């Protein structure tokens, strides 16, 4: 048995009529608390005004504009893997399997304010970047797409977020059953780049990459395959990302054993500490200026994250490549067979 | 080195002794009640697993008391009657010294004299457990512990059953009024209420924030991360008497199903383990008395010249000997 | 506190289940009962 | 000498007998006297 | 036949009782011990 | 508890199989059977730990509930004769702290101790329903559960069989809660338990072997259970309990300016050495251990609580 | 395995074997708590 | 499973009134049996020693004891699923005890009272008090223990150190303020400084333990030489007072609080046609890890 | 998948009697596996798989190994195959038992890490019949893992340059046979080390004096300034002049900065240095600690 | 054990190697070549 | 809906003498056919 | 021993004499077994044994300076 | 372990007073008796 969730919102960046059902969807984070977490994680020497400026930018070309502060409740809650992989289209390696998917996106949701809504998208998503706080922190794993119903503007999502996916019954149409989908742009399985094994369980992880470089960086959303566990994937995808490391590294920002051992160096005692003096403290004792300033961070060499998000319990895991019709378009697809979706969405970073 | 400080100390332990008791119950003393079994299975790995529950129920059905007990026989003693001092350096206490040379080498050195010191790697996150001796000779070691006072006072106090902190308490002692226990411990301007020719024999203990009070009155909770069991817990600690209702006979109330405030399995006397089931019988605890046994100040006072006679003599040149009033004056091996 | 009465009538004497032979003077006792 | 031993010679036999004196496995016979010195020094030697 | 055997064993198995308790401690169940034992061959002697 | 690999073997039991295989299945029931019967056992037995467990914990020691029982005219105590009455339990614990090993060479102490310790308590409840009794018809009073040795002490010299054998019921009551105690249980939230006998107004023997014994003028169960149930079962029996007993002692106290530093005779304890050891102020202690042998107690004992920063 | 052997040889019949001398058991003494001496201090109800 | 807790007699009619609010609140036992008393919840149990814990101790102790959530009570008894093992039959719902939102997804923590605690049950006519953990998302987990921490060692810095300002944890379309009114933050002042303090002894235990290692850190050059070194010591490369004490004191320490701060997720807010946002107070479907 | 994913290694028909009649007393013992199959083989667990370069590898290599690999528990020895349920991917595993393999006793509650054999030698089964040594990882409490992990750590970069628990002393017999994994674990030593300072530290810094003054007035912070052999030395040896004023300190707060990104890498030196932690002990009806060589009911986190 | 104060009572006899170890203990086997019964031999050698 | 206590009451388990839940298990049923008969005639007015 | 007892699932008295004692509560024989065997055969009696005492005595020693020569 | 047997320093203590006697005496002028303690306490000829 599985379970599903269900969750009423708007239809900006998900339109769950085009989708095929078995996409997988993601949920988005009230937009109003990263202006609240850029005032503090935002680095000394950038102006915090950037993300906020990008994020009123973004919601003016979109649907109604109100009640998009703080106390409405009715919004935009869900958005697909095309979406965020289409507007990110020029990041990915394989142009022609990812422009494809742009095209379609753009020509299929049957409207002219798009495209002047995914270069808002991107936008907003580079300058989380800059502003130092991360995709990551605001985007995790709705479960899969199985069922909906819609009206004007208005969609109701279900999912199915644990067990297996292929029992799942969809009364709608086509053998009643639903199969795993994503597009092709955004798979890699790793186990294939480290040269690795084939027959075996596998797991299906969310990847983050970023790059730190000031008003040209980037970001893009993986979906991976490996026969490594979250504790060793970071090992894994650390190697196969080296250029990014590197250049994220160095592209975005006491001799206390000698006079401990020798005894006729100067020292108080625990009897003599009185700091208020202008000589015991300062000219007596050995003096050093500390200037921990500008050195590399934690949230700033962070070049990529990842979560776990489920399995699969075969013994080789098979995968098909067909083009399907995306409304009107062609996008090279991927078929995953056999998934049981996971949990417990706690991304691991990278350095 | 044999340097006398004008101190003098009182040692307390706490002996334990398996008894067969003796019950007497009178017909139709409780009403019983039994329920409907009902069972319920957890499966397991591969098979079932089953377990059986009956609820059941009961009730007194006399107006006055039906049953009584009695510690009828003696059987073997289970903790020895030995010396072994609780080393306070356990406690992760107060104010320390100003130099940690000075305590290292006060821990260092009160470390040479016993064996219930804890390991001298100190940890940070446990509770300074002691170590694991081997061997086990003669039972589980029942520690003491020792109480100032003044040098020159009188020895007719130590004769008796009495109590340590010098000046009687207890809620026995009372005119019935909720103002009276506080200050039958602890005001002094009254007196003894046992000894009516003085206020307390031991000025450092007995008063309110005295020494004896500020370190065993479990109120300030100064050995609360020590596993050592403190015997003087029950002497300077008032009892939580607000559970009464004013009756003076909650005596009966209170000689029943006292839990084992200590512990039975290992080597030394710990505090209790947190899922401890025992019960024990405290006469002691309840009167709040003591009692000496036979001992002596001079080793070589208790033999006499003729064999399974032990020495009963008072004093002789400021080396005094104490007569058993224990209630174990007899039914003990004595040498021979 | 005082859940006991209320329950049902303290002097309900509807018909005694038996006899008490017991004749204590019963308050001194009265730590064990309402 | 400042970083003392062998002149524990104020105790008595209950301080000495006891497990808390490091100059106790040292004791293993009565017509001998066992310590450390620094090793393989056959002569007199230098200052 | 005893100058023919080897070895020879005598089988036991005892049941225990038990009892139903409840609070703090350990649900029981039933216990079944089996044990083995094992002859001691010895020999006698005459002579005239 | 109905281990794997023959649960497996119990379930297809009605599927053409072989003989070495329809073999084991009466293994396999036969130990479910074995188990199943001797956990209903388990709580026969846990009835009778139980009740022990009740009647226990509920019973206040017999050197303090007899002396006060003879004490009722005057049933508030006024403040003085209390204060009597405490100074004398006080004394009077100490005297039978073990009364069956202090007090062994002379047997007729303990059926004194036993007749006051039966007459200090006080009957419950007679309920119109047969109760136990011996052959004669002599109605039972109580209970004396002991262990397996105070009965060969009590059995000997003290006291005096009776009969062996007696007749009990052998079937509870029951409580069914049907008729008008249901309606008055399910709409307001009471019940009684003979309503309808209210409502109104407004069973066989067994002879068993059993030991009963005479003690003062009542007839009395003498038994020690810690044999038919308690064995071979790692229960311990609660009969066996622990006493704790405070002892303290002085160390190192000098006697005050006065008369009291005498000899008893001329010349006693008289050292070789030209003056007299006596006189210092004593240091240590001495006591013996539990097996008797004499052990020390010094003031450099109490450096674990003197020379600390406390 | 294998083993060769001339004319004859003192294994060839030397037959020795084990035995089962007996095997045993223990019953059990179930008790009824009705019948003990302590059930007089109670008077049991059933009450489902 | 199920979990029977036997509420004694002569709770004082005020006292059944609370305990009937307290359906989908979390209890925390040290054993799981079937029968539990009202002294195996009650604060007289964390009692880590002597007096009662400190927020430090209550993180040690709600990763080692097993929680369960309270379903339905009744007039006599208290019904509690255990959660971590069983799969709960009914519908489990949880009523969050946190000053936060709740939206529909999350993934539900544990973590102990670091405000104004209001959850507390004083049982006065039995004796003993019961303390309610809070259910907070855990987006929200890195942010809070990080600024109480924060928030308490500026405080400390009052002799050697904008002043204050908004100490805001803003979640869901909300601010919420960590800064009370009340400056007399004592007592919750020291239930949080045997955590600071570890905090501060264990940051400076590694930091005076790299500059006394690395000879050539910060004089080739602040922002040349370290970043080099970092770029370098990536990938294996090639070789690289008490020293060999000290090294092994800092793991051993700093790794056990770091699993003392580990706190994984249990719950997880899973509505199906219901109310998107769950408020404080209010009870919602629940679907267990 | 609803079912525990079993796993069915297959013994070889051709082993003696006593080889088989060892491999029936190991149900409850934990075992690893490369990839995770239904049908693994005997070659898959012993000795033979964990080979570096054709050579038996060191306690350090091991360590990494057991968290790069597969985990599973062994249940049942049947006389044709093994059954063993997988650990740590699909959660339903209802029932499951664990036999205490450690010298130490397992109390209730504790949360299980497994280490390669330090302590002696190990028990291990020796297959002569094709060749095999099948050695089981220990069951080790992660309250004691912790400290381990440390002291080789600390002895690894001593050479690239006794343990008390429950008032018992143990001695360690971990090995360096080469000098590779020391440098892989010294490299992310110094790297975790190294991402913990920041600029809200020097703010850190300045209170040693006054966590000297506190150390002397008060209990619990006397303790824990004699075990940091760094700030008990610099609080009276070294100085630091005021900080200075922060770069647009009107807005951001440099504290919960190096606190808040101090705590990731901390959840991740146990994690790194040593092995996650897999079951924890929870014994809902049985008894209440585990001596050495008892099963246990633990249930996987 | 038996005295938990000290160690030992003549320590020339009880620590290893010792003179009394060295003299009677049959691990080192220096009473070899005599026939004379040595009453401290179950005192001083460790029994299996 | 059919509330848990109430969907456990319908679980077909074992048999008790007791007649207070063979109330509860009527009480219980009796709701969820007025539920379920509400339900079914929601249907004959939606569809007006 | 019962091979068909199990396969198929699937006395006389002489008057000697002699001496018997109750001892305790149960009877039992009390036989001495001198006259009948072992009388004028060169065999030991077996009932008929050794046992050891291990006596120690402290020789020269004196009591270290103390009260206790008196 | 072992027992001690009836032993003296010297002998001017172990004799007697009056005839058929021992003398504990346990000690005088650094010169001692110690009195036995072995099974052997009776069952054995004495001097008279």
């Amino acid at each position: 048995t599985t379970q599903l969730i269900q969750q009423v919102s708007l239809t900006d960046f998900f339109r769950p009529d085009i989708e095929h059902a078995g996409s997988i969807v993601l949920i988005l984070r009230h937009p109003s608390d990263m202006i609240g977490e850029a005032n503090t994680l935002t680095q000394a020497g950038r102006d915090p005004d950037v993300l906020l400026e990008g994020l009123r930018n973004l919601f003016n070309a979109c649907t109604a504009p109100w009640t998009v502060g703080e106390g409405g409740g009715l919004r935009a809650y869900v958005t697909s893997l095309s979406f965020i992989a289409a507007c990110r289209a020029e990041e990915y390696t394989d142009k022609q399997a990812a422009d494809a998917n742009r095209t379609a996106i753009v020509s299929a949701y049957g409207c002219s304010r798009m495209e002047t809504r995914l270069i808002r998208f991107s936008e907003c998503l580079r300058a989380m970047v800059q502003c130092h706080v991360f995709p990551h922190r605001f985007i995790s794993f709705f479960g899969s797409l199985l069922e909906y119903t819609i009206q004007d503007n208005l969609c109701n999502i279900t999912a199915v977020a644990k067990g297996p996916q292929e029992a799942a019954r969809t009364d709608k149409t086509s053998t009643r059953r639903v199969t795993a989908n994503i597009p092709a742009c955004v798979f890699w399985d790793v186990d294939k780049d480290l040269h690795l094994s084939a027959d075996g369980l596998k797991h299906v992880f969310l990847v983050f990459v970023y790059t730190q470089r000031r008003q040209r960086e980037g970001v893009r959303l993986h979906l991976a395959l490996s026969q490594l566990n979250e504790q060793c994937f970071g090992r894994g995808i650390g190697f196969l990302l080296g250029r990014i490391r590197a250049e994220n590294a160095a592209w975005g920002t006491l001799p206390l054993v000698q006079l401990s051992n020798d005894p006729t160096s100067p020292r108080c005692s625990i009897g003599e500490i009185t700091g208020v003096n202008w000589n015991l403290a300062r000219q007596r004792l050995y003096q050093w200026t500390g200037d921990f300033r500008g050195l590399p961070t934690q949230l700033s060499c962070m070049y990529a994250a990842y979560t776990l998000i489920g399995t699969i319990p075969s013994e080789s895991v098979r995968y098909t490549r067909r083009m399907e019709r995306f409304g009107g378009y062609n996008v090279p697809t991927i078929w995953l067979e056999g998934v049981v979706w996971g949990g417990t969405n706690t991304w691991n970073e990278c350095y | 080195t044999g340097f006398h400080p004008g101190i003098a100390f009182t040692v307390v332990r706490q002996d334990r002794f398996a008894t067969e008791q003796l019950l007497y119950a009178e017909r139709a003393s409780e009403s019983y009640f039994v329920g409907q079994i009902q069972v319920h299975h957890h499966d397991a790995i591969g098979g079932v697993n089953f377990t059986l529950t009956q609820p059941r129920a009961h009730v007194d059905l006399g107006v006055g008391y039906t049953a009584v007990c009695a510690t009828a026989a003696l059987r073997c003693p289970l903790t020895d009657m030995g010396n072994t001092a609780q080393n306070l350096f356990f406690s992760r206490g107060g104010v320390p010294m100003l130099h940690d040379n000075v305590t290292e080498s006060l821990r260092r050195i009160t470390a040479s004299g016993g064996r219930l010191n804890p390991t001298e790697p100190l940890p940070i996150f446990g509770g300074l457990r002691p170590a694991t001796s081997a061997g086990i000779a003669r039972g589980q070691a029942s520690v003491c512990e020792f109480v100032a006072m003044p040098v020159s006072t009188d020895l007719q106090y130590f004769r008796t059953a009495c109590n340590p902190r010098g000046r009687a308490s207890g809620m026995l002692y009372m005119g019935d009024r909720d103002a009276d226990i506080e200050a039958i411990m602890f005001d002094h301007t009254q007196s003894d209420v046992a000894y009516t020719d003085r206020a307390t024999l031991n000025p450092w203990a007995s008063q309110k924030h005295s020494y004896g009070d500020r370190l065993y009155n479990g109120t300030y909770n100064l050995t609360g991360a020590s596993p050592i069991y403190s015997p003087c817990f029950k002497f300077f600690t008032p009892a939580e008497v607000n559970t009464n209702c004013n009756t003076l006979d909650r005596l009966l109330m209170e000689a029943k199903a006292v839990a084992s405030q200590s512990s039975t399995d290992t080597e030394y006397q710990f505090k209790r383990p947190p899922g401890s089931t025992e019960m024990t019988q405290d006469p002691c605890g309840l009167f709040q008395e003591a009692y000496p046994p036979l001992c002596s100040s001079d080793a070589a006072m208790l033999r006499t010249a003729h064999a399974g006679e032990t020495g009963a003599d008072e004093v002789h040149l400021a080396q005094y000997l104490i007569r058993d009033a224990s209630p174990l004056r007899g039914c003990l091996p004595l040498p021979r | 506190s005082d859940r006991i009465a209320g329950l049902f009538n303290i002097p309900a004497g509807i018909i005694p289940t038996g006899n008490v032979l017991s004749t204590i003077e019963v308050c001194a006792h009265r730590c064990i009962f309402d | 000498m400042p970083h003392p031993h062998w002149v524990n010679e104020h105790l008595t036999i209950l301080q000495f007998i006891a497990p808390s004196n490091p100059r106790l496995r040292f004791e293993l016979n009565p017509a001998f006297d066992f310590f450390v010195a620094p090793g393989d020094v056959d002569l007199p030697g230098p200052q | 036949e005893l100058a023919y055997v080897r070895d020879g064993v005598i089988q036991f198995e005892v049941q225990q009782p038990m009892i139903a308790r409840d609070g703090p401690h350990p649900v029981d169940q039933p216990v079944h011990n089996y044990m083995v034992k094992r002859i001691h061959k010895r020999s006698l002697s005459a002579a005239f | 508890a109905i281990a794997s690999e023959a649960l497996s073997l119990l379930s297809n039991t009605y599927v053409d199989g072989t003989e070495i295989d329809s073999s084991l299945r009466i293994r396999a029931i036969q130990q479910m059977a074995r188990n199943l019967r001797t956990v209903l056992d388990s709580f026969e037995r846990g009835t009778a730990d139980q009740l022990l467990g009740v009647l226990l914990e509920k019973a206040p020691p017999l050197s303090l509930l007899s002396p006060i029982n003879k004490f009722q005219p005057e049933g508030h105590l006024n403040r003085v004769a209390r204060a009597a009455l405490l100074s004398d339990l006080k004394r009077r614990v100490c005297a039978d702290m073990f009364f069956m090993t202090r007090h062994a060479r002379e047997p007729r102490l303990i059926s004194a101790y036993l007749s006051d310790m039966v007459s200090c308590t006080q009957p419950s409840v007679m309920v119109s329903r047969i109760t136990h009794t011996n052959t004669r018809g002599r109605q039972v009073d109580g209970v004396l559960v002991t262990t397996a040795t105070l009965k060969r002490q009590l059995l000997q010299g003290i006291l005096q069989i009776d009969d062996t054998a007696a007749d009990v019921p052998v079937t509870y009551g029951e409580m069914v809660l049907q008729g008008t105690n249901l309606v008055t249980a399910l709409v307001m939230g009471k019940a009684v338990r003979g309503m309808d006998d209210v409502a109104r107004h407004l069973p066989v023997n067994a002879r068993v072997p059993a030991d009963l014994v005479i003690v003062g003028d009542k007839l009395v169960f003498l038994e020690a259970l810690e044999r038919r149930v308690y064995q071979a079962t790692r229960v311990a029996y609660p009969l066996i309990g622990n006493i704790d007993i405070t002892f303290i002692m002085p160390m190192g106290v000098f006697q005050a300016n006065s008369m009291d530093r005498y000899t008893r005779h001329a010349g006693d304890f008289s050292t070789v050495s030209e003056q007299d050891p006596r006189q210092f102020p004593p240091q240590g202690i001495f006591f013996y251990n539990k097996d008797g042998i004499l052990t020390q107690l010094t003031l450099r004992d109490a450096m674990g609580t003197i020379c600390h920063s406390s | 395995f294998f083993k060769q052997i001339r004319s004859d040889d003192n294994s060839l019949y030397s037959a020795q074997f084990d035995i089962l001398l007996g095997t045993y058991c223990n019953t059990l003494n179930f008790v009824r708590f009705l019948e003990l001496g302590l059930s007089v201090a109670c008077i049991c109800t059933k009450f489902p | 499973f199920e979990i029977e807790v036997l509420l004694p007699g002569e709770l004082s009619p005020a006292e059944t009134s609370a305990l009937q609010k307290c359906e989908g609140k979390i209890i925390t036992f040290s054993t799981l049996r079937h029968r539990a008393s009202l002294v195996d919840i009650a604060l007289s149990s964390y009692y880590i020693n002597g007096a009662p814990p400190d927020t430090l101790s209550l993180l040690e102790a709600y990763r080692m004891r097993f929680a369960a959530v309270i379903t339905r009570v009744i007039p006599g008894k208290l019904l509690a699923h255990a959660i971590g093992v069983g799969t709960p039959t009914p519908g489990l719902f949880i009523q969050n005890t946190s000053p936060v939102d709740l939206c529909n997804g999350d993934y539900i923590c544990l973590l102990p009272p670091v405000f104004g605690s209001a959850d507390s049950i004083r049982l006065d006519s039995v004796g003993l008090e019961i303390v309610f953990p809070l259910t907070i998302p855990q987006t929200l987990m890195r942010e809070i223990i990080a600024k109480v921490v924060a928030r308490a060692v500026e405080r400390t810095a009052a002799g050697a150190q904008v002043l204050r300002g908004a100490d805001v944890i803003c979640y869901n379309g909300r601010r919420y303020e960590l800064e009370t009114n009340l400056q007399h933050r004592d007592g919750s002042d020291a239930a949080i400084r045997t955590l600071v303090l570890n905090l501060m002894f264990s940051i400076n235990e590694g930091c005076l333990l790299l500059l006394a290692l690395i000879p050539t850190l910060l004089v080739q050059g602040a922002h040349d030489g370290y970043v080099n070194l970092l770029i370098q010591t990536a990938n294996c490369v090639r070789e690289t007072f008490p020293i060999y004490e000290t090294i092994s004191s800092w793991i051993s320490t700093s790794s056990r609080l770091g699993d003392t701060l580990g706190t994984r997720a249990i719950l997880r807010v899973c509505v199906f046609d219901g109310p998107s946002t769950v408020h404080p107070g209010d009870r919602t479907a629940v679907i267990q890890v």
